[PDB]
């Protein structure tokens, strides 16, 4: 689904819009000999701030040329540090060093 | 009987790291990079002992 | 169609064989992210001349 500029420009201030943004990391490459198509894709409306602050991983595939895909993101180490239950009952990350 | 290992062979610990996808003659081969020299070997044949 | 080595090796000397040879100039490239398939293509019988 799409969002007209007509509404982005003339809506009551409280409206919650829902923009969609393709992540094109995994778009297939055209065959080397296939003739060009004609038009250009265009994007009129852009975020002012990063979208996908929620992202934890991206492009879990492997490229056949470069060792890791451009823009592929590994999960953060903190997603994986079970650490410990402190005697108080608060959770803790594992210590980074002895003592 | 256990066949003896021939004199030219190099020992290699298996690891997931050794094998990968790679382009090679218009297909994605299961390449084996070879730790002593680092050469990639897209074909199962022609690999070092 | 294909030509068995059994016939290339055991046929009367006057037989006219018909070998086929793919020209692979225009084979499509695999997508960069598609996982490998397993087997190798092989050619046992080759021309001595162009």
């Amino acid at each position: 689904q799409h969002v007209d500029a007509e509404s982005i420009m003339t809506a009551p201030k409280g409206k919650l819009f829902h923009l969609q943004f393709m992540d094109g990391l995994l778009r297939p490459e055209p065959s080397a000999f296939d003739p060009p198509a004609s038009g250009e894709d265009m994007r009129l409306i852009y975020p002012l701030q990063p979208i996908s602050v929620a992202r934890s991983m991206r492009a879990i595939v492997n490229h056949n040329e470069v060792d890791r895909p451009r823009g592929a993101v590994a999960p953060s180490s903190y997603e994986m540090d079970t650490g410990t239950l402190s005697r108080n009952g608060d959770l803790l990350y594992s210590p980074v060093a002895n003592g | 009987f256990v066949p003896d290992v021939p004199e030219g062979y190099v020992a290699v610990q298996y690891a997931h790291r050794l094998f990968s996808s790679s382009l090679a003659n218009k297909r994605n081969r299961v390449t084996y990079t070879h730790p002593p020299t680092g050469m990639a070997y897209p074909s199962p044949t022609g690999r070092p002992h």
